[PDB]
């Protein structure tokens, strides 16, 4: 006889591993492979397909089509329209296509890509200005400290979106799924550069936001959704 | 590897990188070199931990059962744990040989015969029907053991139907099955015990391997309620008089105000 | 790299994005 | 100030009697705790232009959008949306406005 | 500008997008490495191949959106519903063509999407098999009537919420499809070109119905200045490349 | 290998290889050829015992825990055990993939959920969430065989803080948090038996490997008194009232007369 | 010098003093 020894680890089921089993039902031919169109290979490709962020996913709009959108209007002095904190964990982007592939991963590293589009008239526009600010740095609450981070300024006419690319700001290498206050991914705060002038006196307009990954994004780490339950028993 | 980043000085374009379109249903290609002054950086990140393979390829648990009187039967499906049933739904159309695991805390020496679809399984122990001729079997002794095969692509097409939108009979038929539910049968596994030692909880862990997935899909953003069924509605209390009052249980979270969050 | 079976379904596990976020013609 | 819940969207009926309830928001004080002066909050605007919206004050600080029927929705004939601005102020005077999208139900 | 012309039929656009060609593949024939009957197929090419439009519908304030099962909507649509109904399978691609135009004083927007196998949830609460009278409905499309605790719950009625795209996930993830957007605003149409998305090759055109064309208003109709509070909506489908095999009396009744 | 010593004759030199300088912060590099008359000597005496690699990659054990109702549960930490503490806090920054092992008392049949950072584990036996699709679980009997896994370097930076001299809130934060506490976890074990045949007593040791240690220190040369909190002073008797007497707790020996050892 | 699970993470143990005691310019 060899001799051969069995180490620790050895009659265990990991349920992680990468072992051959013998095949049950041998001599069995599957069906043929055909190309059916669209066949994905990665769910990072998913998770690089822009989707729209719940950004009004207030207490009385969860539930209804109009948690998608905000409505901004013309305000004689700067306001903060809106506040994304980032956090894959946090409702706005644990619900979208990059923060439900994201979730199941707890480490992520890469940069996001945020779209804004404007639905209103043709004859309605304006600027706004969409600033990122850094990990470490406070919530803004001033158009003058909002600025100083990375920030993008839009118009409005002839084309309605546009993408305000968070980069990968960061001391460690990889920023955790679950905001944390070591990791924390900062906040992306819309404000009204000039205005929102619209062709009437009470005129609005509807802004909504999709989240998307650079090519550069990568995760690390797969681990249980957050965003799925099962209490019940399913008959 | 993903690619590196590439180093971007102080550009006056007039062709905006960063004015794109949401409406003509295509997602921006804008890198951070196209809105910053980016450095040169050795990016070495791999998403290999993302790619369906790894990505469903883990052994997670599908099914439980309980061992009544040395017997116990699992039609095999994912459709009952509902972590591992969103992972699926994920994609459209799957592809991809499973190799099944028992984890039972019984003592003694079971058998488990993978009964093929159309045939009829034994309906209990000692069971004349456990004396199969073709009905392929296992034989283990759970202490010293965790049995596993592997069962190949089983499909009468070229994939598993995750969601079918369709019907198996005509129009005028009376019991129609919508859903995946007549797409496929794998079978069933019936377990039984030949001692009398050990209790009688067995988990049935399937590793999808090989696989294809086709046709990706938004995630299941809501508690399920049945099986093979995707509703969606809870109806919480049956007995009390609120019964036609149906919950929604999604994820959403809600926040107190915008632009303070 | 062996294969213990002698068959390919008892193997271990095996091994372009543009087909969404750009499906245009 | 903050106006709480209110970027939102309204539902109102048809045939809705004068006094029925659109949407309910509330204010926060700024953290300060100034209140708001008695007449206040208001609508400033409506989108096409509309009375018929009163915004009537609940128990506390609490209020609410309210339809006072001076005016009548036909969803039938226009118009079928509307969009008040509601200007909640203070007392040492820092004003807020935030709209609110009110839509006409189809009652059949 | 465009224009898009197949047989006998010719659809022209002023303010229009690039085309959406789902997952980067145009319709094709099916190839005999892929095939599986061995009955040789029919190919109608001129008479099929052309761009029905189904009725319009009435976008208001307060509609929650429509969808048609195809290739369902065609099955009585001239000779590609006479050979849906005398042929055991079939496969084809379609060409699905959206038309709003309202204004430069309206606003709103309408996310266009083509869901492959659209499996839709029960209106609620017992373990139901949706009708097939609900999932069927033809060409006449289905109201999506929006969420409630009053909506009728007999006969296996599909569910109505638009927000959970009727079968349980999120909208606004419904971009993974192969989808658009009509801005008021900006465009005016939406053009979307779908190959046989089907894990076989054929299959009956009766019983399944692989695509679903979805039009959700994500953003309501404003009129702005203008007495004009609806807008009609059209949908003008095209099949391409479709191909009928196992000829057989009709499957009326 | 150690070098080996050379032949020295009597060296009447002006250049003193003995007379160094302290202050500079330099070691002298006097060996005994520069003191007195050393003879060759074939010295072949290795280290290979004290490189970082064979001084701490022995699977030391880490944490013990105890099934009370056959679950327990333990967050992966080398803070309670001083002796392994020590031998870690020798240097400032580590990097290692490290391999648990198992050692359970236990009979039957166990269960261990590595939860990763971020998400619920089990609170209890019989948990809904012990079914899980991707959290990696290792099933096993005790009788025949200890269970035993790698996990890499799961860092969040390119090694681990073994002291870290900041905090994780900014300034005026109210529960800012010192220390290492923060800047990493690696998760935890959760420990369950479905069988009920065994003891309760569960023994975790843990091997790092492939380590790359980065700044020596100072070996701690106190008691320690909590984890995470690098402390010293022990407070030894709460209830007493002495409790505001603080032991020190330090291994240096007295000797009664210098100059007589 | 086999890998048997091919992987690095898997394998077992692997394998200038003037940084201190000299570190002088």
């Amino acid at each position: 006889g060899l001799p051969t020894r069995l180490p620790s680890g050895s009659q265990q089921f990991m349920t992680t591993e990468d072992e051959q089993s013998p095949n049950i039902l041998p001599g069995f031919h599957p069906s043929k492979k055909i190309h059916i169109p669209g066949m994905i290979t990665n769910v990072m490709h998913m998770a690089r397909v822009d989707s729209f962020i719940p950004i009004n996913n207030i207490q009385g709009e969860v539930g209804k089509v109009s948690m998608y959108y905000i409505t901004v209007t013309k305000k004689t002095v700067t306001e903060r329209i809106l506040v994304l904190p980032l956090e894959m964990s946090n409702t706005l982007f644990a619900t979208t296509l990059l923060g439900e592939v994201l979730n199941y991963y707890a480490n992520w590293s890469g940069s996001i890509t945020i779209t804004f589009m404007c639905v209103c008239d043709a004859f309605s526009t304006g600027k706004f200005l969409v600033a990122y600010t850094p990990p470490g740095g406070k919530l803004p609450e001033d158009r003058k400290q909002a600025m100083l981070g990375v920030h993008i300024i839009w118009d409005l006419g002839l084309q309605s979106s546009c993408t305000i690319v968070v980069p990968w700001i960061s001391s460690g290498f990889y920023r955790r799924t679950k905001a944390d206050s070591f990791t924390h991914g900062g906040y992306v705060s819309l404000w009204y550069q000039t205005a929102f002038v619209p062709p009437v006196s009470g005129g609005t307009g509807s802004i909504l936001a999709t989240c998307s990954a650079c090519p550069d994004m990568s995760v690390r780490m797969l681990r249980d959704s957050p965003m799925m339950e099962q209490k019940n028993e399913l008959q | 590897v993903v690619p590196d980043t590439k180093p971007s000085g102080p550009q006056h374009t007039t062709k905006p990188s960063i004015l794109g379109a949401m409406e003509i249903g295509a997602s921006s290609n804008a890198t951070p070199e196209s809105t910053i002054e980016t450095r040169y950086v050795y990016n070495t990140n791999t998403n290999a931990e993302a790619d369906v393979e790894m990505f469903l390829g883990r052994s997670a648990l599908w099914g439980k059962v309980t061992l009544t009187r040395q017997y116990a039967k699992w039609e095999i499906n994912f459709q009952e744990q509902a972590h591992i049933r969103k992972k699926f739904e994920f994609f459209t159309y799957l592809r991809f040989d499973m190799e099944v695991t028992i984890v039972t805390n019984n003592k003694g020496l079971m058998q488990i015969m993978f009964v093929p679809p159309g045939i009829d399984h034994p309906e209990t122990h000692d069971d004349r029907k456990w004396d199969s001729a073709s009905n392929p079997s296992v034989f283990f002794q759970p202490k010293s053991g965790f049995p596993r095969f592997t069962i190949p692509f089983t499909g009468l097409a070229s994939a598993y139907y995750m969601f079918y939108d369709g019907y198996d009979k005509p129009k005028g038929s009376d019991n129609n099955e919508y859903g995946i539910a007549p797409t496929n049968d794998m079978g069933l596994l019936c377990f039984r015990t030949l001692d009398n030692s050990g209790g009688n909880d067995v988990k049935i862990y399937v590793k999808p391997k090989h696989i294809t997935a086709w046709v990706p899909r938004p995630p299941r953003a809501t508690q399920y309620t049945h099986k093979y069924s995707t509703n969606y509605h809870y109806k919480p209390n049956s007995s009390g008089p609120d019964e036609h009052v149906l919950k929604d249980r999604h994820f959403i979270k809600t926040r107190p105000l915008i632009s303070s969050a | 790299n062996i294969n213990y079976y002698k068959d390919s379904a008892s193997s271990g596990l095996s091994r372009d994005p543009s087909k969404f976020t750009q499906p245009l013609v | 100030l903050h106006l709480i819940l209110l970027p939102a969207t309204g539902n109102v009926a048809e045939n809705s009697p004068p006094g029925t309830s659109v949407h309910k928001f509330s204010v926060k004080l700024s953290a300060s705790l100034s209140p708001v002066i008695p007449g206040f909050p208001q609508i400033v605007n409506s989108n096409p232009l509309t009375e018929a919206f009163r915004v009537n004050w609940l128990s506390g600080t609490y209020f609410e959008v309210v339809t006072t029927g001076m005016e009548q929705l036909d969803f039938e004939t226009g118009p079928n949306i509307f969009d008040l601005q509601i200007y909640v102020k203070d007392e040492v005077g820092v004003t807020d406005l935030q709209v609110l999208t009110v839509q006409v139900t189809d009652v059949n | 500008l465009k224009q898009i012309t197949i047989g006998n039929s010719t659809i022209t656009t002023q303010d229009s997008l690039h085309t959406v060609l789902a997952y980067g593949e145009w319709p094709t024939y099916l190839s005999d490495i892929d095939a599986t009957s061995v009955d040789k197929p029919t190919h109608p090419e001129t008479s099929a191949d052309r761009f029905y439009t189904l009725d319009s519908v009435e976008w208001q304030v307060g509609s929650h959106g429509w969808w048609w099962k195809l290739p369902d909507a065609l099955k009585d649509m001239g000779v590609f519903g006479q050979n849906m109904y005398y042929h055991s399978m079939g496969r084809s691609g379609f060409i699905i063509h959206t038309q709003c135009n309202a204004t430069k004083f309206h606003s709103g927007a309408l996310i266009v999407a083509v869901i492959p196998e659209h499996q839709l949830a029960y209106v609620g609460g017992v373990k139901v098999n949706v009708g097939y009278d609900h999932t069927h409905p033809g060409q006449s499309g289905h109201q999506i009537r929006g969420p409630s605790q009053s909506n009728d719950r007999s006969g296996g009625k599909p569910d109505e919420d638009p927000l959970f795209n009727c079968n349980g996930t999120l909208l606004g993830n419904i971009t993974i499809f192969p989808h658009q957007i009509i801005n008021l605003r900006t465009n005016n149409s939406s053009t979307i070109v779908v190959p046989y998305i089907n894990c076989v090759p054929m299959d009956n055109m009766l019983k399944h119905n692989n695509l679903s064309l979805v039009i959700i208003p994500l953003v309501p109709l404003r009129p702005g200045s203008s007495g004009i509070n609806s807008v009609p909506i059209t949908v003008t489908i095209a099949p391409y490349k479709s191909e009928f095999s196992g000829a057989m009396e009709a499957q009326r009744q």
